[PDB]
């Protein structure tokens, strides 16, 4: 999935949030990896993506 | 006279009261309450406490 930049935090087990609560929910007892790289080149434009 | 007897009495009722006592301990934690961690905190964090 695509998030903000200060969102990423909320991809986590356990958290409060918008996108956690009601978007992408984790298990507390979840194990993985969770990547997160910047898509600005990519995933916007100019008049707004 | 009868110190002996009245004296397993004491010792049964203080320990008793030692144990009860000893659920108003925070350990080491925020509260000694359960619900108050579960109401103020994350699970990552609650789970410590």
């Amino acid at each position: 999935f695509v998030i903000r930049g200060n969102e990423v935090s909320q991809i986590a087990p356990g958290q409060t949030g918008n996108i956690a609560d009601y978007n992408y929910k984790l298990p507390d007892d979840f194990t993985g990896c969770v990547i997160a790289w910047n898509s600005n080149k990519l995933d916007s434009k100019v008049g707004g993506n | 006279a009868l110190g002996k007897l009245q004296d397993v009495v004491n010792h049964n009722a203080q320990a008793l009261n030692t144990l009860v006592k000893q659920l108003s301990s925070k350990f080491g934690a925020i509260s000694s309450v359960l619900n108050d961690i579960l109401s103020r905190l994350d699970p990552p964090e609650a789970e410590v406490q």
